[PDB]
């Protein structure tokens, strides 16, 4: 070739995956109706088994083959870029329903929003020190991304450790909130718009977090350059959309819709 | 991997009656389907 | 080497030739379903079942037509072969993910093939509408499974989307602006956002369906303060865009035809068509509620709905005018792929201008939920989008096959299918302005005659389709192989031969400033 | 109702449904002429040996292009969006009726006075009376005035349906949980047909609607003998 | 730790033939191995589950 | 009285809340006549206009609530 | 530089994340939890749980979260 | 009646919307009554609150503004 | 690049203004102005305006901005 971009090796991978879809589809279908969890659980297991070898691939052609040449980098910038925007489009959907529900409450909710028999957490309380520990997260990576950038190891890998707690920090409060919060994901359209967008936020949380473990191994083993380290720069684009996310949650849903 | 005509095909076309068959399976058995689905369906 | 080739490919020519094989599958299951639709509605009374069975079949029939025959066809058949080639490009971005694209979907056509095999099947609609898609009007698996079906064709189109928007923007020679890639590269590009920004709305919308049918959510069930409505807008926010996204491609392998065989090197008005692709992808985007003006919303919105609607008539006018400015001077040559490009520019108008009758919310009273929607929308999808896939199919068989087709039987093939369509569809319109509803199995006595022309006309095309793969048996049979092409000046995806080879441009073009 | 190879709009019982005769003959005038004027221009580019395949200049035509289309556009949207706001317009209804739908039948509730209900379901093509129409008679009628304003209200109890009169120009989709409105006038007396026109699952092409319109004097004689 | 990138950057540039998914050695075939049974036995048992499931 | 009359607060298609509006006038006009022990016929017009708006199975389903204390509405 | 990020982090993130987590530590204690009452627009149950009993939200808290017959 | 009890609408500093709304119900129920013909001691409550709460040339300008015509609440 | 920029201003910047001047050109027709109620809370004069009679506003309309006493 005497053009810069990668033609990549056959590959069993999307197959594996597009089979792990398969199988977790099926496997939700046989739990839901069937009583069992069986395929579900194979389905889990083959779709970490792909995104693990898939991605080890991917560090594989870059880190230690050389495939990454600027123009296949700025491809790289262009996928992940547009694959935010369609998790923005997904989370509006959630936006939506929310605000579809809470600014014409209907006469079964006593016409009121909140509907009568809902206590909203305060937001206040766990839920102003979560949007501290998430804008904390976009600080400490902006140190890390700077750290890198100027050659600095050791502040790189600090600043990653204390973004990376944050992120679990952020889950584990989340998760003691889910327990001790009076209303549930059965009351009615208050704890389905509560449940089901924090909870797909909850679930970026957790996948942003384990892109940072993902970068914090890497950087231990001396895979990014001052100059050369895509996938740190999209697991912090990948951050700050879940901290975006998040205020317009607790905007949304615990301080206004309280 | 062979290239050029008849050769960047998933199915063969070194015999016309062997692919007669195979493009008759094919196409037969997408055309068949709704019809046997619905026979499934009745006979519930 | 076979499972390397076909199962582990990160080749964008192989992996187009996939989905055109998918697709292909995908219509003659399409087919089949119509037929059946047809079938029913033949003579007055019930051949079938009541109309659970029935809607099973119509269900099944647009997911089919829509998800597994045109967007393959047309995004990941005509898409993965000539972006790639029409820029000079080695491959896409991401050949790999391309992979998985590709692979995603025999997984949904399973998921929507077990919707219909379990209990009395998805008797829903295509839109899927709680509450009669919901937990007690559809107890049990088949509407969860025709969900799942939609979650993996979704990501399918979502990643090929992030890979064909990647590709088109980076992977063009440096010399070459956008405004220097052909109107086919245009058509996908633009089709590929669409399906950026409208498919995680569908999937947000159909995840709380799965939630309200399986984990006691309310979204849309008043007696949690859910509103049947909200799934509506979601639905159709995403639902509008899809049909712009199942008829985009099509305008762009029109405009690549009907320049082809005017002899022309370029079609007319360049940049309008950019624009016309453009302002149809915005506006697409902000008239959704046309597909609800008897739900009861204000007076205001509906008057809106109707303006914002209209107005995609301006720039789809821009479209039609060129294609005709293109034909205005040709040494036209009357090939088969022009035959389907004609039909094309005269029957999508039909259809076009029955959509612009319909955006007028007080006349949609009488209209909505009856034939004369069925009719529209036939016009613009088994004449419009089909009619650009068979077009786009004749032109390009020789490219993707490197053997011709016999050109005398293709003509045969057009003529077959445009009585069939016509026949099948034209009398649809007088059904819909007399009053029959959308969805029934059968029909007051007074709708009987338009009935049975309309499914002698589905017949017809019955018959086209098989003389279609006979049509394909026969030029793999007689093997003619490719020599030369005309215009290959203005036409690169032909200047690496028939077939290229598996790697084309290694050594890039060379483009100069 | 429809007769035998009807081509268009079963005949206007309300004022609203003549204004959309009129303004679909409107339409369909435009729809006819843009059909036939790219046929005709198909036919012309198709029909000459004489040749022009050197670039053209787009910037003219384009003009007229887009002109011409946006007035024809202001030209449908004017009448389409007086009549909107026609069938819009503050009436005072003499009569509120409710319709609820269910799977697979309609209730009819008239509450002004008294507390009147009852169901209306298909006559099963095995009990027609002779001349009966197949799939349209119900047993029992919605008795109405005519030439009088009536307020419909439309829900459902179960799933999505929706409440339509072709004569009359109503379609009002059934909601659970919401109560739709429409008005209803007829200008004459007679049986006003329709069709449940959202799906509904098995029965969906067998839940009609029947209207009985009646002078006001025998609608009161009809009320009266519901007691 | 140490930086070792140098020594992978020569074992996957070994020009021995191997796809990048199988370079690394004989644990990169057992992982394979392993996904690919799971992944098609899983589809046999789907297709099972669907056998089942589509009568009474 | 022959039906309830145009109510500019409720002037679109949707007429839920007119219906609701109505509902829990009536009731919290009943209340406020039998709490000081005045006279309901004051609360003759909300009964009117509710009962010839609500559908009949929204009435009897807002007054089971009524009297089991699961009314989410304030009367 | 990685010198302001870091000292933004130290002066003024961690120490607001520790002011918020002192406010959340001293509004900790249970709340009175309210009178039952079986409100048909919550407690849903249209289709039992996958799990447990069919009658269980996945996250239940005995002390806070009513069934639909009222607390445990 | 001793005064005004505590109002958990109104549980500030800030009373003036206490004041306001209990004059506004007072007057309503006034009206209410005097239509029908019915009795104004059943709106009794609301005039002993407001007589309470509110300053004397607040409730006199609103009465002379009722008076005029140029009263803002809606009555 | 200008190239795009100008393609904005004509194609969908310029052509918004152009349906925004129909829609105010449609809607445009003078409103029939409300009965005068002299409200205490408008036509406030707690100082004569320093131009005319000191009882005008800047940009008095007498069509449809009536004084303290009423329409002109
Ligand atoms: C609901 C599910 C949805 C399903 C949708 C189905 C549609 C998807 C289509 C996608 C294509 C699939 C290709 C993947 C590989 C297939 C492997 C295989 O089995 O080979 C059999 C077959 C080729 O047989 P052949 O001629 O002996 O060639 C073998 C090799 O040449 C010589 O190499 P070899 O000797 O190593 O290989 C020979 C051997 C061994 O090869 C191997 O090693 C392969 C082993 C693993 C392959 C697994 C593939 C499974 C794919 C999943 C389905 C998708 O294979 C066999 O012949 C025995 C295996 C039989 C398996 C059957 C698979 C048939 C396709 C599916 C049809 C749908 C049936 C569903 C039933 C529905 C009922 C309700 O390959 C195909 O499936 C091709 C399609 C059939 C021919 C149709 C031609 C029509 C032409 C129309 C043209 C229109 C487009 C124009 C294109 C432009 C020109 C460039
Ligand atoms: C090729 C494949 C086979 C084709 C399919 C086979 C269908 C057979 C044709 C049906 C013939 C009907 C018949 O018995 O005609 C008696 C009928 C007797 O006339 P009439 O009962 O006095 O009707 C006068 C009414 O006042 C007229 O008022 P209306 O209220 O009765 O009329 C409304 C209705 C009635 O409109 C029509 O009369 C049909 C339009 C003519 C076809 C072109 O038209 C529609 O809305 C149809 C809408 C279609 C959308 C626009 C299509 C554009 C076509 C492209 C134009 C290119 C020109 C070349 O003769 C006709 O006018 C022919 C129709
Ligand atoms: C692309 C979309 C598409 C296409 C092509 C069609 C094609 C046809 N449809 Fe349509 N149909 C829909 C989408 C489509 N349909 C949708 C969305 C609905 C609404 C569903 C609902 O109400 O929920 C619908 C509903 C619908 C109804 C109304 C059902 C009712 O309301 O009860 C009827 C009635 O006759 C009908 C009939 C047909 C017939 C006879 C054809 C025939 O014209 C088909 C003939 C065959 C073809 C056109 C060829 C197909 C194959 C190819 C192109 C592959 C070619 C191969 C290669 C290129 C290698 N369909
Ligand atoms: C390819 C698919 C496709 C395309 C491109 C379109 C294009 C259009 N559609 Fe259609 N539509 C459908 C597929 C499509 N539609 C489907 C599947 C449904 C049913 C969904 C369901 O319920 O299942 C549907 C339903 C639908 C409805 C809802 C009706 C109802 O359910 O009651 C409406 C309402 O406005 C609408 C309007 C339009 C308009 C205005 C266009 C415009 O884009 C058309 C513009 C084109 C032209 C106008 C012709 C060319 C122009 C000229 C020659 C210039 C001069 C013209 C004028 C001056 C008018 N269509
Ligand atoms: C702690 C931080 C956040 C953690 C995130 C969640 C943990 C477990 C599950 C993870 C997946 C989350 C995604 C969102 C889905 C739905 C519900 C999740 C929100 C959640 O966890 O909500 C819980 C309920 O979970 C439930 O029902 C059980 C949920 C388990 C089964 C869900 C199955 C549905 C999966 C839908 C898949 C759709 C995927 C879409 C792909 C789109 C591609 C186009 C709330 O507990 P509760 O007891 O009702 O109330 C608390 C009372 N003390
Ligand atoms: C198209 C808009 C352009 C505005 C031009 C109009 C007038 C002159 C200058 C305007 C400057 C802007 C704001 C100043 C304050 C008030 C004017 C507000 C805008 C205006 O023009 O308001 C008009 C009133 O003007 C009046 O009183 C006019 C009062 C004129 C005297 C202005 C007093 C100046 C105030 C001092 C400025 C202080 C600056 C602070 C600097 C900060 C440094 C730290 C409205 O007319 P009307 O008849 O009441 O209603 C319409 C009925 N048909
Ligand atoms: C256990 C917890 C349960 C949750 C399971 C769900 C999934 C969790 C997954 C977490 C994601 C981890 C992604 C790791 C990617 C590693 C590969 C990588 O980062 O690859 C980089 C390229 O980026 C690239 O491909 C970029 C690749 C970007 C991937 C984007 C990932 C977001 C994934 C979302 C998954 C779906 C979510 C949808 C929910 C509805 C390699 O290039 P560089 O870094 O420049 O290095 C080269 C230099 O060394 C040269 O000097
Ligand atoms: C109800 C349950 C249904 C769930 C269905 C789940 C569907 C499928 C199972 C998913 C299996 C995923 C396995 C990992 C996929 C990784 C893709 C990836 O990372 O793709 C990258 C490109 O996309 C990019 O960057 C940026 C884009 C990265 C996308 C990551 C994949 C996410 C898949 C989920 C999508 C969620 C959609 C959310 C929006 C609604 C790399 O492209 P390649 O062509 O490989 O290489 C190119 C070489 O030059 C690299 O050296
Ligand atoms: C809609 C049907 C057909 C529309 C046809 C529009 C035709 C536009 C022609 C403009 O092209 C011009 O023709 C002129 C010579 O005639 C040339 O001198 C001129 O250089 C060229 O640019
Ligand atoms: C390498 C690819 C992997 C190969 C696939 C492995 C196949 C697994 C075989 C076991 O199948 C299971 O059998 C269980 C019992 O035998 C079922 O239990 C369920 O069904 C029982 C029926 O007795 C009920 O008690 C409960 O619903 C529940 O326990 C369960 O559904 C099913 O999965
Ligand atoms: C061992 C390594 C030395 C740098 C190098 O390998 O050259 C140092 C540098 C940064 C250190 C990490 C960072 O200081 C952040 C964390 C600090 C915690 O107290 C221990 C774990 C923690 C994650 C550290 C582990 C280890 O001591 C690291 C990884
Ligand atoms: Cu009821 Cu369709
Ligand atoms: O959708 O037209
Ligand atoms: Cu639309
Ligand atoms: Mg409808
Ligand atoms: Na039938």
């Amino acid at each position: 070739q005497t053009h810069a971009y990668h033609m990549v090796n056959p590959s069993p991978w999307p197959l594996t995956g597009a089979l792990s879809a398969l199988l977790m589809t099926s496997g939700l279908t046989m739990w839901f109706h069937f009583n069992s969890m069986t395929l579900l659980m194979i389905g889990l297991t083959t779709n970490m088994l792909t995104m693990y070898q898939w991605w080890r691939d991917v560090i594989r052609e870059s880190t230690f083959q050389g495939h990454h040449t600027p123009a296949v980098q700025k491809g790289l910038r262009y996928g992940m870029i547009l694959f935010i925007i369609s998790e923005v489009l997904f989370f509006t959907g959630f936006f939506w329903a929310f605000y579809h529900s809470s600014l014409a409450p209907t006469p079964e909710l006593g016409g009121c929003w909140p509907p009568t028999g809902i206590h909203p957490l305060n937001p206040l309380e766990v839920p102003l020190l979560n949007t501290s520990v998430l804008l904390a997260s976009g600080v400490s990576i902006t140190w890390a991304h700077h750290s890198l950038m100027e050659g600095d190891r050791k502040h790189m890998l600090q600043a990653l450790f204390i973004t990376i707690t944050l992120g679990v920090y952020f889950t584990l409060l989340q998760a003691s909130e889910y327990y001790e919060a009076p209303f549930t994901i059965s009351d009615g359209v208050y704890g389905s718009t509560f449940f089901v967008a924090t909870g797909f936020h909850g679930l970026h949380v957790i996948i942003g977090s384990t892109f940072l473990i993902v970068c914090f191994f890497r950087q231990l083993k001396f895979h990014f350059t001052s100059n050369h380290h895509f996938g740190f720069e999209a697991a912090a684009w990948y951050w700050h959309f879940v901290d975006v996310v998040w205020l317009f949650l607790y905007v949304s849903i615990y301080w206004w819709g309280s | 991997y062979e290239e050029g005509p008849g050769k960047n095909i998933p199915f063969s076309v070194e015999n016309k009656w062997r692919l007669l068959a195979m493009m008759t399976l094919f196409f037969g058995s997408g055309f068949a389907a709704p019809f046997f689905i619905v026979r499934h369906q009745l006979l519930k | 080497m076979f499972i390397n080739r076909w199962l582990f490919s990160t080749n964008h020519k192989d992996i187009g030739t996939l989905y055109l094989l998918f697709g292909a599958w995908a219509g003659m299951v399409g087919t089949a379903l119509s037929l059946l639709i047809r079938a029913e509605l033949g003579q007055p009374g019930t051949l079938l079942g009541d109309d659970q069975i029935y809607n099973v079949v119509v269900t099944a029939h647009a997911f089919v037509m829509i998800f597994f025959m045109v967007m393959p066809i047309m995004i990941g058949g005509f898409g993965n072969w000539l972006v790639p080639l029409m820029i000079g490009a080695p491959d896409m971005a991401f050949p790999r993910m391309n992979n998985m694209s590709f692979w995603l979907l025999p997984p949904s056509f399973l998921l929507l093939l077990a919707s219909s095999m379990v209990e009395a099947g998805a008797g829903t609609g295509w839109t899927v509408y709680p509450p009669l898609a919901g937990n007690l009007a559809h107890a049990g698996a088949s509407v969860d499974l025709t969900i799942f079906s939609l979650h993996l064709a979704g990501v399918s189109s979502i990643l090929g989307a992030i890979n064909f928007i990647t590709t088109i923007i980076n992977m063009k020679p440096p010399a070459m602006s956008q405004y220097q890639t052909p109107l086919f590269v245009w058509s996908v590009m633009i089709t590929a956002v669409l399906l950026l920004l409208s498919l995680p709305v569908l999937a947000a919308g159909i995840t709380m369906l799965l939630t309200d049918r399986n984990l006691n959510t309310t979204f849309f069930d008043p007696a949690g303060g859910g509103d049947p409505i909200l799934y509506q807008h979601l639905f159709w926010f995403f639902g509008h865009p899809e049909v712009y996204i199942l008829i985009l491609p099509g305008f762009g392998m029109i405009s690549h035809i009907v320049t082809y065989y005017s002899g022309k090197k370029e079609p007319f008005g360049y940049m309008g068509m950019v624009w016309a692709m453009m302002s149809i992808g915005f506006l697409g985007f902000i008239v959704w509620a046309h597909h609800m003006f008897t739900v009861g919303m204000d007076v205001d919105t509906r008057a809106y709905f109707t303006s914002a609607t209209m107005i995609i008539a301006i720039p789809t006018g821009v479209k039609v005018f060129s294609w005709l400015a293109t034909l205005h001077g040709g040494n036209i040559k009357w090939s088969p792929a022009m035959m389907w490009a004609l039909g094309f520019i005269f029957l999508f108008t039909v259809g076009g201008l029955t959509g612009i009758v319909l955006a007028n919310s007080s006349l949609d009273i009488v209209l909505h939920d009856t034939y004369y929607v069925v009719a529209h929308f036939h016009y613009v999808l088994s004449m419009g989008a089909v009619f650009a896939i068979m077009g786009g199919f004749v032109h390009w068989f020789p490219l993707f096959s490197g053997y011709t087709l016999n050109d005398t039987w293709a003509k045969i093939h057009f003529a077959i299918m445009f009585v069939g369509v016509n026949m099948t569809f034209f009398p649809q319109h007088f059904l819909g302005l007399s009053g029959m509803p959308r969805r029934y199995s059968d029909y007051p006595d007074a709708y009987t005659m338009w009935n049975t022309i309309s499914s002698m006309g589905s017949f017809i095309s019955l018959t086209a389709v098989m003389l279609m793969v006979f049509i394909i048996w026969e030029a793999f049979a007689s093997k003619r192989e490719v020599l030369t092409v005309d215009l290959t000046t203005t036409n690169l995806e032909w200047l690496n031969g028939c077939p290229p080879p598996y790697h084309t441009f290694e050594e890039p073009t060379y483009v100069n400033l | 109702m429809a007769y035998p190879m009807q081509l268009g709009f079963q005949d206007a019982t309300s004022p609203i449904m003549e204004e959309l005769l009129h303004f679909h003959d409107h339409t369909l005038m435009i729809v006819f002429l843009i059909s036939s004027l790219v046929l005709y221009i198909i036919s012309l580019m198709l029909t000459t040996k004489l040749t022009h395949t050197s670039t053209m200049d787009a910037q003219e035509v384009e003009t007229i292009w887009t002109i011409l289309p946006a007035i024809i556009l202001i030209l449908i949207a004017l009448p389409s969006l007086r009549i909107l706001y026609m069938m819009d317009e503050i009436n005072n209804p003499s009569l509120t009726v409710k319709t609820m739908g269910h799977q697979w039948y309609w209730s009819y509730e008239y509450t002004d006075y008294e507390d009147l209900s009852f169901d209306s379901y298909m006559i099963p093509t095995s009990e027609l009376k002779p001349g009966e129409l197949r799939l349209l008679e119900v047993d029992n009628r919605v008795v109405l005035p005519m030439e009088m304003t009536i307020r419909m209200l439309v829900s459902s109890e179960d799933v999505l349906h929706s409440w339509a009169v072709p004569s009359l120009g109503l379609k009002t989709d059934a909601i659970p949980g919401r109560l739709n409105q429409t008005t209803l006038m007829s200008s004459r007396p007679g049986l006003y047909y329709g069709q449940c026109s959202e799906i509904c699952g098995s029965n969906h092409s067998f839940m009609p609607i029947v209207l009985e319109l009646v002078p006001l004097k025998y609608f009161e004689k009809w009320s009266a003998s519901m007691l | 730790f140490e930086n070792r990138v140098a020594e992978k950057q020569k074992l996957f540039q070994e020009d021995n033939g191997l796809p990048v998914h199988l370079k690394g050695g004989a644990t990169d075939n057992i992982l394979y191995r392993v996904t690919m049974t799971l992944c098609l036995g899983g589809t046999l048992y789907s297709l099972y589950c669907l056998g089942w499931a589509s009568f009474p | 009285y022959q039906t309830a009359p145009f109510d500019s607060r409720f002037p679109n298609q949707n007429q839920t809340r007119n219906c609701w509006q109505n509902y829990l006038d009536f009731h919290r006009c009943e209340k406020a006549m039998t709490a000081k022990g005045g006279d309901v016929s004051v609360c003759e017009w909300y009964r009117r206009v509710y009962k010839s708006l609500c559908p009949i199975s929204w009435v009897s389903t807002w007054d089971d609530r009524r009297a089991e204390g699961t009314f989410p509405g304030k009367i | 530089g990685a010198r302001t990020w870091r000292f933004l982090t130290f002066g003024l993130a961690l120490p607001s994340v520790a002011l918020c987590t002192l406010n959340s530590w001293l509004h900790s204690g249970h709340r009175e939890r309210p009178a039952f009452i079986p409100y048909h627009h919550l407690r849903i149950r249209t289709k039992p749980f996958s799990w447990g009993d069919g009658n269980h939200t996945f996250f239940h808290n005995p002390r806070v979260n009513p069934l639909p017959t009222g607390y445990e």
